[PDB]
């Protein structure tokens, strides 16, 4: 009730550094910010507690989507994804076909989303890893589907795939 | 460190460049001050803008 979920903190981010952000928002009780004991680097998210439900309440309406810390945006929630832009899809390419596409390359972590710009029919689709999105990259980009030639790299958020992307890895291990 | 000041390290992380008040207070002036913080003066919203010098953009005065 009176603690937040802090998502998407630059590992070069330090414990000292989250206190001084948040205490501008209201005062701070602790700050759980976990270390993967292996790489000795910190893992992307943290538990930041507050003295009272109604403090937490108004640091996340504040503080979600408003913070860049070394350029990334800031989540905060009460209680990190390979996302590939698909272009020139067919019409009969179906929610389902991306589904079968892609998921021989590895698991999803949601269902494709269809959109069109220009008559130009493209899809977002969501890998767990972005180990297997780069091989769907390099198998299907610039390739044929149903008689249409598409393309596939990295959404732009400027773009999905940055090295800062061991938070990947980090929630894979740690089993999101 | 208190609620109004902001290191130069910390600002540098943030992309906030001297003279600009945080991205947060925006909000602020739509959801209200922060309820732990009721004597919180912010520059250029309820505290004269002169005040917004170096780390400094807010002090909780009563």
């Amino acid at each position: 009730g009176n603690t937040v979920y802090v998502g998407n903190i630059d590992p070069r981010i330090t414990k000292e550094q989250l206190y001084e952000l948040f205490i501008q928002i209201n005062p701070v009780l602790r700050i759980k910010y976990p270390k993967d004991k292996v790489l000795q680097a910190y893992q992307g998210y943290a538990f930041i507690e507050f003295y009272n439900q109604g403090d937490a309440q108004y640091a996340i309406k504040i503080m979600n989507n408003t913070v860049r810390l070394y350029d990334r945006l800031i989540k905060v929630r009460q209680v990190p994804i390979a996302k590939l832009f698909i272009k020139n899809l067919a019409d009969s390419i179906d929610s389902d076909q991306l589904v079968k596409i892609f998921n021989k390359f590895g698991k999803l972590i949601r269902e494709p989303e269809i959109f069109y710009l220009s008559k130009l029919k493209c899809a977002y689709v969501y890998f767990e890893d972005f180990e297997k999105a780069d091989l769907a990259i390099k198998s299907l980009n610039n390739q044929l589907v149903a008689n249409n030639r598409i393309t596939v790299d990295y959404a732009f958020k400027n773009g999905k795939g940055n090295a800062k992307y061991g938070d990947d890895v980090d929630r894979l291990l740690n089993k999101e | 460190s208190r609620p109004g000041r902001i290191s130069q390290e910390l600002r540098a992380i943030m992309n906030l460049p001297e003279g600009q008040l945080p991205p947060w207070c925006m909000k602020m002036k739509d959801i209200g001050l922060p309820t732990g913080y009721p004597d919180l003066k912010i520059a250029g919203l309820n505290w004269d803008i002169t005040n917004l010098k170096g780390d400094v953009y807010g002090k909780i005065i009563p």
